[PDB]
């Protein structure tokens, strides 16, 4: 929405985009993990199925944000896929 | 679902909150052109979640 | 074993199990619909691969 | 009007359409006649 | 509070300048993505 509508930014539009939304990526991710916290442990008798659900998403969200918003793709991708050839 | 529920609500509210600071503007029209950026996703994500 | 002795799998199990056979096909169409929906609101051949 | 969006509607028909041929009867003509029940006893 | 002063420091410094660092490179972090798939 910045590349087309506004200005290109070969690498300075993807970087300028997270400059104005590191907030909601860590607002959802942090609030989600805390809402799944009661299932991961806490309840340990009433229903053991709670532990089966919350373990598979709490572990997956730490790695789907402290990884996505950084280091490995979700930034790197848009570079080599759109740019670099066509 | 609770997770994929307050997430969709989060993007609508806080993207206005930046629009009310980036270019300090409280009014109704601040909320309208916030959906210029968001609406494109809103329906897009709805399809790929399905 | 000797003649006049065959077999038939009795008898709750199954009709195409879950971790196996099923799962592969379910995730396969999940990639074909994710790719198409990321394109209806984007128009490219690069954005959806991200 | 636009390329992508229209072609993606047609690609839904490529799957779901060719999925109906893999998941629906392939037989002769359908049910035609009024369906009848038939009793049959035997006194030898 | 100092909670807002921290959020603006990490996001703007720190994170966004280290996003400039990762974007300069490419071949190392792609081979790291492939090591994640292994």
């Amino acid at each position: 929405d910045l590349m087309d509508k506004e200005g290109k930014g070969l690498i300075e539009a993807t970087l300028d985009a997270v400059r104005m939304r590191l907030r909601p990526i860590l607002m959802t991710s942090l609030a989600f993990i805390l809402g799944v916290m009661p299932l991961v442990i806490s309840t340990g008798a009433g229903s053991g199925a709670q532990n089966a659900v919350g373990t598979g998403v709490m572990g997956g969200m730490v790695t789907a944000t402290v990884l996505a918003i950084f280091f490995v793709p979700v930034f790197f991708v848009v570079v080599r896929r759109r740019f670099s050839r066509k | 679902a609770i997770g994929l529920l307050v997430d969709d609500a989060i993007v609508v509210v806080e993207n206005v909150e930046r629009v009310m600071a980036e270019e300090g503007l409280p009014p109704k029209e601040a909320t309208r052109k916030s959906m210029g950026q968001i609406q494109g996703a809103l329906v897009g994500i709805a399809m790929v979640l399905s | 074993l000797p003649t006049g002795v065959g077999y038939d799998w009795t008898g709750m199990s199954y009709q195409e199990r879950l971790s196996g056979n099923q799962a592969p096909s379910l995730y396969a169409i999940s990639l074909i619909v994710v790719f198409l929906c990321l394109a209806a609101l984007y128009e490219s051949w690069s954005i959806p691969f991200s | 009007d636009r390329p992508i969006f229209a072609w993606v509607i047609a690609i839904i028909i490529m799957l779901a359409g060719g999925l109906a041929i893999l998941k629906l009867p392939v037989a002769q003509y359908p049910t035609i006649a009024p369906p009848a029940v038939t009793i049959s006893a035997s006194y030898p | 509070f100092g909670w807002f002063n921290r959020m603006f420091e990490k996001s703007t410094h720190h994170y966004t300048d280290s996003v400039g660092g990762i974007l300069r490179s490419t071949g190392r972090y792609l081979v790291l993505y492939l090591i994640i798939v292994v």
